[PDB]
């Protein structure tokens, strides 16, 4: 993991993996965003550099967590961002990793 | 044994084919590239058991159509007695007619391909294989041969293949990390 | 690939595994013979996306032992790492306490067995073997790494086998066609 | 297949795949088999001899047919009997293929 918690704008996101969501937890990480926002941990965010340096950023994990902050309506949410590559990648998406530019 | 590996090119055949219109085409694997492509094999044409199965896909392909897949089934028997099958009424044991293509391997060349072939009997295995939009093989499903395959599970697994896949159409982000992006 | 061959004995191993308990154990599935085996193969220990797959065929287990079968999974991560992965939270992205056992495959000759290994990355295709409870493989699954696999799909597959294994328990019928059991006009 | 039809009783016929029945169907089927039995033609019956000559009787197909003649509590159902080999029979039982004597 690269240092510090990083504010990560929801829009950059790739969530390519379905999850399903319980809009009771969702809502119950809504109210505690806005009441204790560091009782929320960072979730965890593959940072990947295409061939040509194009910057990508996958969430795996964090559904809920990402799903509040939508909800929200925030720009950006608190991340880890871990270094990764292309092979790294591929571990999750096998055939449908994307040729990344 | 065979070709079919997870990842890579599906193995293409040329193969005669009995279509839904009843007509007669040699078709390859390769003329469906930009669809899924589902490619199934049962045994043998007119066993004493109901071809359900067959049925089944054949019944619901407009699911399939519906997320731009084209289902395939194929076996060792001629496309004469494919065609024969097809204007057999079901309450004979017959599959009626056919919303699907049904593939002729009389060489068991493409059943040896796709590693379903009981080589001692010279009939395929319940082999199900779906193959997505660039040619690429994504999921393998082989029964022994009194269990049938579900439709629903099928189509459960195309769609998560065209869920992931759907989420690759991407460009950079235009976002760069820094000391200026640290949370407050 | 492999030698995962549909009607033939099911390629045995012996690895260590973690089991329900926590325990190291080295086992062979060939122990579980008298018992239909579920054996699925998954990727990689601690990635970062949660094993909802996994959790879901050790929560369901019950399912599986009510038609007598046993849910092995494995991976090539070691066992020392399957029990870190046991031990995490599940908010962690950990595993949490397991039903079944993991087995370890660190020298990748199982997955090579049952023909599975994704060769360029190291690790196993998501596989799923049904075999019978005489070591027979009745079925190959494999999906490519993005796409799980389906409880009830399974159980659907295990009770169907079984249903027709258990109809082959039969005897000599004491009933001879012949010119007298024709059917009266 | 042999000639002429053969009223196989009912307990003889192993039927080792599952089928769905449809009661009305089988209803539908009673009342035929009471009022015109022969409008409902003979199932097909697979004979096959175990490895010490043994008789097994196969019914792979009329279900209906098969649970409508069991509800009108009836001993046989007329069939048409098919003579075939243990080759045949892998066919449909693959590995639940017994070792017939
Ligand atoms: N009100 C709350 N509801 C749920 N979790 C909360 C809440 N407040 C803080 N948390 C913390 O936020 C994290 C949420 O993680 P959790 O694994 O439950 O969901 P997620 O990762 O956001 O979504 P998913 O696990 O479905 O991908 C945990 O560390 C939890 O302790
Ligand atoms: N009342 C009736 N309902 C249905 N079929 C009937 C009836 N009377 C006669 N028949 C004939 O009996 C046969 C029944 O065949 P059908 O394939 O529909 O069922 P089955 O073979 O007994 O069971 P399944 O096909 O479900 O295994 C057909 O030849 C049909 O024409
Ligand atoms: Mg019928
Ligand atoms: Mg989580």
């Amino acid at each position: 993991r690269i240092a510090a918690v990083h504010c990560v704008p929801l829009s950059v996101l790739i969530r390519p993996l379905p999850s399903v969501l319980d809009p009771a937890k969702v809502q119950s990480l809504v109210d505690t965003i806005r009441e204790d926002p560091d009782s929320v941990p960072p979730i965890d965010v593959l940072w990947i550099k295409g061939a040509q340096g194009g910057d990508y950023f996958y969430s795996f994990g964090g559904a809920h967590r990402y799903a509040a902050y939508q909800q929200l309506q925030r720009e950006t949410i608190p991340a880890k961002l871990v270094q990764s590559t292309l092979s790294d990648l591929r571990v999750y998406l096998g055939a449908s990793t994307p040729d990344l530019q | 044994s065979g070709n079919a590996k997870i990842g890579h090119p599906a193995p293409n055949f040329k193969a005669t084919a009995v279509m839904p219109d009843g007509q007669f085409k040699d078709i390859s694997l390769s003329d469906y590239k930009g669809k899924y492509v589902v490619f199934f094999f049962y045994p043998l044409d007119f066993t004493f058991v109901d071809p359900t199965e067959i049925i089944a896909f054949s019944d619901r392909a407009e699911e399939f159509k519906k997320l731009n897949s084209q289902v395939i089934g194929a076996s060792v028997d001629s496309h004469f007695e494919h065609l024969e099958w097809v204007n057999t009424p079901k309450k004979q044991g017959g599959l009626g007619p056919m919303n699907i293509p049904l593939v002729s391997d009389p060489k068991r060349t493409i059943a040896q391909d796709y590693g379903v072939l009981k080589a001692d009997e010279g009939i395929s295995f319940r082999g199900l294989f779906i193959i997505d939009d660039k040619g690429i093989l994504r999921q393998i499903t082989v029964n022994d041969l009194p269990v049938g395959r579900s439709v629903d599970e099928t189509l459960r697994l195309v769609q998560a293949f065209q869920f992931t896949d759907k989420h690759g159409e991407v460009s950079p982000a235009g976002w760069k990390p820094g000391s200026d992006t640290i949370c407050p």
